[PDB]
């Protein structure tokens, strides 16, 4: 009865304008998935370079706050 | 393939755009002439700030200077002193007095600038017999005249901005063709 | 196609390309939203850098 | 009898897909070598184009201070622009005359102007998306206020 689709849905009438905020390239090759923590505090992107990189959502006014390989 | 086609696109856009054409772009809108989207002169119907005109000179001075510097042309009468907000000229034969191109004097600087344009034009015309300029210049009078027979003054004193801004556009239109010639001699080498 | 599309499932005529400005070419009983590209020089300011991606986008 | 043909045809499919897989990996290998050549052609063209850009229009030379377009325009190496800030805050409260062309408020503005233009040209040549959207007009116009300048 009460399963919310999103922990934080888009703002009302949200319309992404297309303004680039951060251009990131810390991955040596193709990124395979982007997942956002349900808190939306962090997100992570994994890549064919065998590394995964974790990013601070609030720092997208940029750096891979954490990395694993 | 997408990465390769992108790199190919970058190569093509670089080859199509010599260093000068990338550093300076020249166009117009009505009576306004523009270098790097800075308008030179002002319409009588528009309160254009002198600050913008000073910036437009800072570009035009660097443009004409750099074009000569690349071509190896050394000026005979004046030394261009490019400043983004306070461009002026230093005469090679008279360094005791000066007059600036920025406004907020003035008149000897505008003609001295045309003197540099004349010296540049003579060097470009010494190039190929096929080169000409659409607007005539009389540095002795301080005037610019069209051919495709109107006459206008680059001296703004004892005149009005409408006749003056057109003459600035005309002069910039000459520099457009000058830049095109310089690029045509180095874009493929 | 490296073009982010915002699709409005309630008012599909309002759907638009997010990954690009207007410099790009604008656009069986099943409710199908069809995108048809419109059948569309003065240096009105400099050309900006392409802000979008230049390779296959893999996730959003 | 339907399974014997299936075992045959599935085995032929396994052989065909395996052969196709081999040719794709080899094709990507070859296409990567070409992409490497493209990126090096672009790197060489960019660097040659940039070297021309500085040697012809934006010469950068050091004399401690560093200059752009020529020695008449320069900025201090330590980036301790507190001198200009002091003249700005002093002039904004007690205005004074611009008696000489070498005034700090003149040369410094010209330096930041050509610097902002150079970085924008470099940005286009290098195809680098800048993190802070900036344009040459930011250093043109009136003498910048403490807020907008900083």
């Amino acid at each position: 009865e009460n399963a919310e689709w999103e922990s934080k849905p888009p703002p009302p009438g949200w319309r992404p304008k297309g303004l680039l905020v951060a251009h990131l390239h810390e991955h040596k090759s193709a990124v395979n998935r982007i997942r956002v923590s349900d808190e939306h505090s962090l997100f992570a992107t994994c890549s064919n370079d065998g590394t995964v990189k974790i990013w601070n959502s609030q720092k997208m006014e940029t750096r891979s706050i954490l990395t694993y390989s | 393939e997408n990465q390769m086609r992108y790199a190919q696109t970058q190569l093509d856009k670089l080859k199509k755009t010599n260093v000068f054409n990338a550093t300076f772009h020249i166009w117009h809108s009505g009576q306004f002439g523009t270098i790097n989207n800075f308008r030179l002169g002002r319409l009588p119907s528009v309160p254009v700030e002198w600050n913008e005109i000073n910036a437009a000179w800072g570009q035009t001075v660097l443009l004409l200077h750099a074009l000569a510097n690349k071509m190896g042309l050394k000026f005979q009468r004046y030394r261009l002193v490019p400043y983004g907000n306070h461009s002026y000229l230093e005469s090679l034969t008279d360094k005791s007095k000066e007059l600036p191109l920025y406004c907020s004097k003035f008149d000897h600087a505008m003609v001295a600038f045309l003197d540099c344009v004349q010296q540049f034009k003579e060097e470009v015309e010494k190039g190929e017999t096929r080169f000409c300029l659409p607007y005539r210049m009389d540095v002795e009078k301080g005037k610019i005249e069209d051919t495709g027979g109107g006459s206008y003054s680059i001296k703004t004193q004892f005149n009005s901005e409408e006749q003056w801004t057109k003459a600035l556009k005309f002069m910039l239109t000459n520099l457009k063709w000058g830049l095109a010639w310089v690029s045509s001699q180095f874009y493929n080498k | 196609d490296m073009k982010i599309r915002f699709w409005d499932l309630a008012y599909p005529e309002r759907s638009y390309v997010v990954a690009g400005s207007t410099s790009s070419p604008s656009v069986e009983g099943t409710e199908v939203v069809q995108e048809i590209q419109n059948k569309q020089t003065p240096r009105r300011g400099p050309e900006s850098l392409p802000v979008g991606h230049h390779d296959i986008i893999t996730d959003v | 009898q339907k399974l014997y043909s299936r075992a045959q045809r599935h085995q032929e499919k396994k052989e065909k897909i395996q052969r196709h897989n081999r040719k794709l990996g080899d094709l990507v290998e070859k296409k990567t070598i070409d992409l490497r050549s493209h990126y090096e052609r672009l790197a060489n063209l960019r660097r040659s184009h940039i070297l021309e850009l500085t040697s012809v229009i934006f010469p950068i030379e050091e004399v401690t201070s560093i200059s752009i377009t020529g020695p008449w325009i320069s900025l201090p190496n330590n980036g301790d622009y507190s001198a200009y800030y002091s003249w700005v805050e002093e002039k904004k409260t007690t205005q004074g005359p611009d008696m000489e062309q070498s005034n700090p408020a003149y040369t410094i503005s010209a330096a930041l102007c050509y610097a902002t233009q150079l970085v924008n040209i470099l940005s286009h040549i290098l195809d680098v998306n800048l993190p802070k959207k900036l344009c040459n007009s930011e250093f043109c116009g009136e003498n910048l206020s403490k807020q907008k300048f900083t």
